[PDB]
């Protein structure tokens, strides 16, 4: 034949583009597993060569693993309040682990010395699937944790 | 063939098929922003 | 329309096919043919190393 | 009394057959049969069944936008006191 | 079920609109329907589903 598909040829890029996003997920999950091992091993002070990441020599490596079995986490009295109790339990667990991990790590020191901004607050991304995000997004209007975290 | 009813010719509808993917989706792009090398 | 008496639904798509040869003694073709649409939920169908 | 809403009805007139025996001139008679009443074909053998190729029924394969955009505006829910 | 299935992608790939989600119908009898019909115009499930 002489005439190639007008649109199907572009599927070669779509295939690659989907794989790009998938590779990001694999690398994220694989990195977290490697991070668990390094922090669990007892590596707390910064060092070169313990983990991937050029800033691992700057800030203390920090990792927290928490399993939220919601039946054992939520305090709820009546069904009218159930949505807020589920959303709050999940967000409060994040706050509980985030504040001391944000304190123990040197993120603020690293960001302020690297960016050059005397006072720059890092932003935290809540990376989740659709089911979990559907709960957290409905109450994400405040965007603020504690005093000054976004 | 006293009776005749339509069997040979039907209304035909083509279901749309539209693919799209960016270099990365919003999830991967926000976590791993794209830098061109 | 009374002249039509029915409808036909045509479903085009692009399939991601595993690159497989034809087995000389094969009963069927062992070639995983899946719709590209499946890759949005399970992109692993695209993996190739 | 009954009311029918939004329903098109085809009311068959019934026959105009009569009960009259008409004499016909059949001195010469000619009969032809066209393939119209059978709907076997109405111009081409497959006016209905897919006329394009599978490749030509693919509408768009974009490499720009991504079909994974969470609604930019997430509905928020107020607290329940 | 919305996550486990790929209906969200299916509608977007068929309709061609990158901003498309299904709308769900609560198909009920009269008894149940009176318990569902308590919300206002905000017939929303989660963040974006209607």
């Amino acid at each position: 034949t002489d005439e190639g598909p007008g649109e199907v040829v572009k599927a070669l890029t779509v295939n690659t583009n989907i794989r790009n996003s998938n590779n990001a997920v694999k690398r994220m999950l694989n990195y977290l597993a490697q991070l668990r091992e390094v922090v669990h091993n007892g590596y707390n002070r910064p060092k070169f060569g313990i983990i991937e990441g050029a800033l691992s020599a700057v800030m203390r490596p920090t990792y927290r693993y928490k399993e939220l079995d919601l039946e054992k986490v939520i305090d709820t009295i009546k069904s009218k309040d159930r949505w807020d109790d589920v959303c709050a339990a999940i967000l409060n667990c994040v706050k509980a682990e985030l504040f001391p991990a944000h304190r123990d790590s040197n993120i603020e020191a690293a960001f302020r010395v690297i960016s050059g901004n005397q006072d720059e607050t890092p932003m935290y991304l809540f990376c989740s699937d659709k089911e979990i995000a559907n709960y957290l997004m409905t109450k994400g209007d405040d965007r603020t944790l504690g005093a000054y975290l976004k | 063939n006293y009776n005749e009813k339509s069997q040979r010719d039907f209304r035909v509808v083509t279901i749309g098929y539209n693919l799209a993917a960016s270099r990365q989706d919003e999830f991967a792009e926000r976590i791993y922003p794209t830098t061109v090398i | 329309n009374p002249i039509e008496g029915g409808v036909v639904q045509v479903l085009p798509y692009i399939a991601v096919m595993k690159d497989v040869y034809h087995e000389v003694s094969g009963v069927k073709m062992d070639n995983e043919e899946v719709n590209m649409v499946e890759a949005y939920r399970d992109p692993s169908i695209l993996d190739d190393e | 009394t009954n009311v029918v809403t939004n329903t098109p009805i085809d009311v068959c007139k019934g026959p105009d057959v009569d009960g009259t025996a008409d004499k016909i001139n059949d001195k010469k008679i000619h009969v032809s049969q066209g393939l119209k009443e059978f709907q076997v074909a109405k111009g081409d053998r497959v006016e209905n069944e897919i006329t394009e190729t599978a490749d030509e029924m693919i509408t768009k394969v974009s490499d720009t936008k991504d079909l994974n955009v969470s609604t930019k505006k997430p509905h928020q829910i107020a607290d329940v006191p």
